[PDB]
């Protein structure tokens, strides 16, 4: 009743992310720093995972 | 009865200067009804009122026949009427501009413009702002 | 250990037999698609198509991601047999109107900053 | 006071005209480019300064409920003017 | 390179590839396929335009928003073309007419127009332009068409020296005038035709303007496999299930193409021409309510 | 407790107290925890294989008979091992009450679908299957329900992207809609709102 | 001449005839509709103006398109559109329909029907007032007096 | 307290069978449909003469967005920012430095028209009274890149506005 399967777990083919969204992006895990114009430290309780900055450009039209 | 309403019929043909007035306003405006003149528009729109009739009827604009560049005996709009005019024209004021007029300030355009769309007065957007990032120019000097 | 709770396939063998069953009904459907919507490809490259679709998937070692992926495909036969896709759902496969990628690092180092 | 490029654009309040080389001039052919004419800098430069006999004056920029947040200014410096952070109006006590 | 025209984006429909082109003649069959490509990478499209908006409606949708600029020229007044050619570093001409008019004889259209554009584009500092000439053009042809796209190919190479002269082979199409004329008749055995697809033409233009060492070069579009007439007309009326302009176009379509392996073709811009067979059911499915065509080469 | 403070209901509270200490007891066998709230609202949450027994008993038993399913839907919260969690809401029209019912899953375990005991569940469970990837095992028909044929991953876990990974457009020279990767003239701006300075000091957290 | 005369005159009929009998199909997507019932209502009476109420796909002259354009309906509009006889001209309506509006950072919205269709007139609103769609039509109507295509022919 | 809608029996005596067949036979209830019909077509209809006649509205409508300025001539906008941060369409752009002579003002101030909702959150949010949803919504588009608007635009459509504009928030202030 239980296959007991012993293998890391890789669910990458079932979320539907395309293929260079994958093994491209490098992901960041931080506890984000406490933002120095202000005394509280509420704002650095959890871990935040994000990716990396990709490029931004401007608009031809209204900038 | 009958007589009273062709007699109404027959006043409403004199009302509008004539037979040439009542079939201007005909082809004009689809509607030949006399009513109170409220107001006069320095761009030429006249501006008529008639209490009795149910609300939304009740005020109307003849348009003027010449506007600022183009000919309107035709084509009319209704982006036209002035700001106190619009106010006072979909009734979310009591008061016509001329019992009290809005207050004059020096910024206030003078000139009023209708819908410029499809026009070469129309408006194209741009980025307000300044260039970000300046490249460096190199000297004109040679080097060597 | 990990003891896990089955989809549908005890093992990789389950799993690999349901895997034939959908490339077999993918195979025997790819021609009357191809009719049915009017498609300008040709059976040939269709069928190739679907064994692109198969074999991108060929890495899994897992019989619960494969039947979920069985599933998947299965739903997908589904919708385009009863002809609930429209020809831009069944040609959204091709990406004709993309242009071509170069993994070339040179030719990535001239485009832009992607790397 | 509206200003024109020599390229020939009106130049706009923000100090904004595409440069001589610049392509996207190409959006105004054939057709104008909106440009507000009144300069509000410099129609707050035509204002008078007001003088007021204390050393601290309150701004609500006119109106009462229809302006901006009231502040008050100190005017304690005979070098300058005490000027609203909202409204640009200028006050001055009466030096000499 | 004026930093405005610097590319930045990942080629799509909101970047910038720094390509500023003017394409005459874009409300024809070949100027709607040009203006998609450029569009299709985020250039910045200019579009002179002689008959009514209306007509230059489906070329709106094919770019982002301000990318594609609309304004009104004639081919007999050298200001209008001034001014739709004064910020743009591309020219691309497709002006052409199949037939005379009372306005306009092939003269006006292949030879006046093309050298108007060329010498206004060169004296506005017009980086590049392409312009657009017949594969059969020379000037001891029979046919006015002809000589006047010879005369008019030397003009514009004369007065913008390091123009691009595409000389296309009989392009065929979804909108096109020859697999849609040849199904449309609802001589032969000595005519041989170069069919060349459309879309193989506008991947060719857009190349072009890409290719840097491609400058003042003479290109020939052609297809790959030389078709007799009759044999290619016969594969026409097959396709669409069918059993089986005034005095111009006859003797046009009833010469053979000529070949100059001295001229660089398709293939040295990086695109493999695709056979005529493949478009053949898409483009006359429409005609309808496999056996290929013998080829010589 | 002045007037813009909202009202408290303690009778409701400790009969939503005694239901939910009966229930417990009735099945052990599958509930881990019961709850109530400060607005008197009823939650029971329980293990995975326990859903059709459960929720039956809540269906048929004659001091429950909860004959109506309000609501049927699922939380993504990445953090935990069992990623998704599965909520059902009950109404009872004869005492005039609801409840909730909570169960927890993966992206790879499936639930078992509940169409039996309900029938409103049908559709539910499809957009769950639409939208979180929940596989509801023996389900008359489980497929997309709200989003577009082909349409690729689940759009309401939470690391999928706001704006998606493709969008259509009429392309003209293959005159059709086509699909292409996205891309935004203005990009959407990410506000960081979230102060310090904790605002509600009863959820404070042990620091570990 | 009598030449341009006769053209400019027949170009006047036509455009006339055209403006004044405009028969729209609308693509009833979203809230942006119900504005288009209340146009359509006795208040305001497209009808009066010519203008007729839900004309068939086959015999429509413009498409109204009142609502949010979803990825999923997007072929159906662009078959509808093409299915639609020339003269035909496109009216968008609502900020949804106009540029994606409140849902334009979305993974199943169009950002805007003109990335399928080309329009001609944007109305402007969450929802345009009817009195809004009624101006929309009028300026149409406009350009469409403007518009001229016997003397294009004649011309060239 | 419930009611009943459809619980009502009919009477079986002979008149009341004789009604009901009469009914059926000779059409009653379709000469009563057709007279109700018959009188409404003799009554005033509801139609106004647009655009010669407008529709009713009041100083709260949220029509063309404007920004307005003081009465010296300057404007109010300071580049707080907080109508960009309250619009829930994102529609609002704004960039901002100080002015030659040290003011807070902005450099770009643009609204999007096409993702705009409508709500008026922007002009409620505002503390200067800056930016306000006017009066005027006759202003469709033959093209998309017109219902961009930048600064210039806003600040015209309020100096174009400013006295209905003026009139209808001193109509309406005294509610906020
Ligand atoms: C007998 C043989 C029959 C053969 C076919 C002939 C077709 C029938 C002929 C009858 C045509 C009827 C024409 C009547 C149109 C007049 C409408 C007029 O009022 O339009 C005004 C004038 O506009 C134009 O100037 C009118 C152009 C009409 C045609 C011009 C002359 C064409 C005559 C040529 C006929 C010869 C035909 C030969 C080939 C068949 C503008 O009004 P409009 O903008 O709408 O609405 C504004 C709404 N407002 C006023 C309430 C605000
Ligand atoms: C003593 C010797 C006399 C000689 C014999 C004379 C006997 C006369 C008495 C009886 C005759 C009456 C018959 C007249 C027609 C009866 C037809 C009829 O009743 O059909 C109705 C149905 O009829 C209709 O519903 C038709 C309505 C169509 C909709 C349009 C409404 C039309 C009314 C507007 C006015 C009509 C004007 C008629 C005269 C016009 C003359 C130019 C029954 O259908 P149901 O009620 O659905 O039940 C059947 C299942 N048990
Ligand atoms: N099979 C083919 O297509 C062959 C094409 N040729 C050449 O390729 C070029 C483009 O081909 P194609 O697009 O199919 O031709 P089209 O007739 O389809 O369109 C050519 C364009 O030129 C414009 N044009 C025509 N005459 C004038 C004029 N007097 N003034 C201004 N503009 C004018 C037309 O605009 P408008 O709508 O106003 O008429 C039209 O949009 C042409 O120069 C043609 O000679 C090369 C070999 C193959
Ligand atoms: S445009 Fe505005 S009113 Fe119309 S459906 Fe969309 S959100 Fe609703
Ligand atoms: S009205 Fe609402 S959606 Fe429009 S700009 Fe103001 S806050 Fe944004
Ligand atoms: S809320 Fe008012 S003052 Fe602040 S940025 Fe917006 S318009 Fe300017
Ligand atoms: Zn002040």
């Amino acid at each position: 009743q239980l296959i007991a399967v012993d293998e890391k777990l890789d669910i990458t083919t079932l979320t539907g992310v395309p293929e260079e969204h994958i093994k491209t992006r490098k992901v960041r895990i931080f506890v984000p720093a406490r933002n120095n114009m202000q005394s509280g430290v509420n704002n650095t309780k959890k871990w935040k995972m994000e990716f990396d900055t990709r490029e931004r450009w401007e608009n031809p039209l209204m900038g | 009865e009958l007589v009273q309403v062709l007699r109404r019929g027959l006043q409403q043909v004199s009302g509008h200067g004539g037979l040439r007035g009542y079939l201007r306003v005909l082809f004009r405006a689809n509607d030949v009804r006399v009513g109170t003149l409220v107001g006069e528009d320095k761009y030429g729109n006249k501006y008529y009122e008639d209490n009795k009739q149910f609300f939304g009827r009740h005020r109307w604009v003849i348009y003027t026949t010449e506007m600022n560049g183009r000919d309107t005996f035709w084509d009319v709009d209704g982006s036209m009427v002035p700001p106190e005019w619009h106010r006072w024209l979909h009734c979310m004021t009591d008061d016509p501009p001329t019992t009290k007029p809005p207050t004059a300030r020096k910024y206030i355009w003078t000139n009023h413009k209708f819908n410029v769309s499809g026009t070469p007065q129309q408006y194209v957007p741009y980025s307000t702002t300044r260039k970000k990032i300046q490249e460096w120019v190199p000297p004109s000097t040679p080097y060597k | 250990g990990t003891s896990v709770k089955p989809i549908f396939s005890r093992d990789m063998n389950e799993a690999k037999r349901r895997v034939r069953e959908l490339y077999r009904a993918w195979y025997r459907e790819v021609p009357n698609t191809v009719h049915l919507f009017q498609l300008d490809i040709s059976v040939k490259q269709g069928r190739d198509k679907v064994r692109e679709m198969f074999m991108k998937n060929a890495h899994v070692t897992d019989p619960r991601v494969v039947d979920l992926l069985v599933i998947k495909g299965k739903m997908e036969l589904e919708e385009t047999i009863n002809v609930w896709k429209q020809r831009t759902h069944i040609m959204r496969f091709f990406h004709e109107t993309e242009a071509p990628r170069p993994t070339d690092f040179l030719s990535k180092f001239y485009v832009g900053h992607d790397p | 006071g509206v200003r024109t490029s020599p390229t020939g654009e009106k130049v706009t309040h923000t100090g904004q005209a595409y440069d001589d080389g610049d392509y996207r001039r190409v959006r105004f052919s054939d057709r104008q480019k909106e440009v507000n004419e009144n300069f509000a800098i410099d129609l707050i430069a035509e204002q008078p300064v007001s003088e007021v006999g204390s050393r601290v004056i309150s701004c609500d920029g006119g109106g009462g409920a229809l302006g901006h947040p009231r502040v008050y200014i100190n005017l304690d410096k005979e070098t300058k003017t005490g000027t609203c952070g909202y409204c640009g109006l200028q006050f001055r006590q009466p030096h000499h | 390179l004026h930093h405005a025209l610097i590319p930045h984006g990942k080629g799509g429909r909101s970047s910038v590839s720094g390509i500023v082109a003017t394409v005459f003649g874009a409300t024809g069959f070949l100027g709607r396929y040009v203006v998609n490509h450029l569009g299709r990478m985020g250039s910045q499209v200019i579009v002179p335009y002689r008959c009514e908006p209306y007509d230059t409606m489906h070329l709106r949708p094919m770019g982002d928003l301000g990318q594609i600029i609309f304004m009104e020229w004639n081919g007999k007044d050298k200001d209008s073309i001034r001014k739709v050619v004064e910020h743009s570093n591309v020219v691309i001409n497709l002006v052409g007419r199949e037939w005379e008019t009372k306005n306009f004889d092939f003269e006006d259209v292949f030879v006046k127009i093309p050298h108007a554009i060329a010498q206004v584009s060169k004296e506005a500092g017009v980086e590049k332009l392409i312009h657009i000439s017949h594969l059969n053009a020379d000037i001891k042809s029979p046919s006015r068409y002809l000589r006047s796209k010879a005369v008019g190919e030397k003009e514009v190479r004369a007065a913008f020296p390091e123009a691009t002269i595409i000389k296309p082979s009989d392009i065929f199409g979804r909108e096109d005038r020859f697999l849609n004329y040849f199904a449309s008749m609802r001589l032969g055995k000595e005519t041989v035709k170069q069919p060349v697809y459309i879309v193989d033409v506008s991947k060719g233009i857009i190349n072009a303007i890409k290719d840097p060492d491609a400058k003042g070069k003479t290109f020939a579009f052609v297809g790959p496999n030389r078709y007799l007439l009759f044999d290619l007309v016969q594969y026409i009326f097959a396709v669409a299930y069918r059993p089986f302009t005034t005095r111009d176009k006859v003797e046009r379509v009833h010469m053979s193409d000529m070949t100059l392996p001295h001229l660089p073709g398709l293939e040295d811009l990086g695109i493999q021409a695709t056979p005529l067979e493949l478009k053949a059911i898409e483009v006359l499915r429409r005609h309808r309510t496999v056996k290929p065509a013998k080829t010589v080469n | 407790t002045r007037p813009t403070i909202r009202p408290r209901n303690d009778v409701v509270h400790k009969q939503l107290s005694a239901f939910g200490q009966y229930v417990a007891e009735i099945l052990p066998k599958y509930v881990q925890q019961v709850q109530v709230s400060c607005f008197n609202e009823l939650e029971i949450f329980i293990h995975p294989d326990g859903v059709i027994p459960v929720l039956t008993f809540l269906r048929d038993h004659t001091n429950a008979q909860f004959k109506s399913l309000a609501d049927l839907t699922a939380v993504d919260v990445p953090t935990r091992q069992n990623r998704f969690e599965i909520v059902y809401n009950l109404l009872s029209l004869r005492f005039n009450s609801r409840i909730r019912v909570k169960t927890y899953t993966d992206e790879l375990t499936p639930i078992e679908s509940s169409v039996t005991v309900y029938k409103a569940a049908n559709w539910y469970e499809r957009e769950i299957w639409d939208m979180f990837g929940v596989f509801f095992a023996n389900h008359p028909d489980l497929r997309r329900i709200l989003t577009d044929y082909g349409f690729e991953g689940h759009p309401f876990r939470k690391d999928f992207p706001l704006s998606g990974y493709v969008e259509l457009r009429y392309d003209d020279e293959v005159k059709r809609v086509v699909a292409e990767p996205v891309e935004l003239a203005q990009e959407f701006r990410k506000f960081d709102l979230n102060s310090p300075w904790e605002a509600f000091p009863a959820y404070r957290q042990p620091p570990e | 001449s009598r030449g341009e005369y006769v053209v400019a005159k027949l170009d006047d009929l036509v455009n006339w005839a055209r403006r004044s009998s405009l028969w729209p199909m609308t693509f009833g997507l979203a809230c942006c509709a119900v504005e288009m019932m209340h146009m359509a209502a006795p208040r305001y009476d497209m009808d009066r103006f010519g203008v007729v109420f839900r004309a068939s796909p086959r015999q429509s002259d413009v498409m109204i398109v009142a609502g949010t354009l979803t990825n999923k309906m997007a072929p159906a509009l662009r078959k509808v559109y093409d299915q639609m006889p020339e003269p035909r001209y496109v009216v968008s309506m609502g900020s949804c329909a106009n540029g994606g509006g409140y849902y334009h950072y979305s993974y199943s919205v169009v950002r805007g029907c003109d990335r399928i269709v080309p329009v001609d007139i944007y109305v402007p609103g969450c929802p345009p007032t009817a009195e809004a769609l009624l101006y929309g039509i009028l300026q149409l109507q406009r350009k469409i007096k403007r518009e001229k295509r016997l003397r294009i022919w004649y011309r060239r | 307290t419930y009611k009943f809608v459809n619980m009502r029996e009919p009477s079986m005596d002979m008149k009341s069978v004789t009604d009901r067949a009469a009914q059926t036979l000779l059409w009653t209830e379709l000469v009563r449909g057709l007279g109700m019909t018959l009188s409404y077509l003799f009554r005033e209809p509801a139609t106004i003469n647009y655009p010669f006649e407008k529709g009713p509205l009041s100083p709260r409508f949220r029509g063309e967005h404007a920004l307005r300025r003081y009465p010296s001539g300057e404007e109010r906008c300071i580049a707080c920012k907080l109508c960009e941060a309250v619009c829930p369409a994102q529609a609002i752009t704004i960039e901002a430095e100080p002015r030659a002579d040290g003011s807070r003002r902005t450099t770009r101030y643009d609204i999007d028209m096409t993702k705009c909702i409508y709500c008026g959150f922007c002009q409620e949010a505002c503390p200067v009274d800056a930016i306000v949803e006017g009066p005027n919504f006759e202003f469709s588009t033959e093209t998309h890149e017109e219902l961009l608007y930048n600064k210039e635009k806003l600040l015209n459509n309020g100096d174009k506005w400013e006295a209905e504009i003026a009139a209808n928030i001193q109509a309406d202030y005294l509610y906020r």
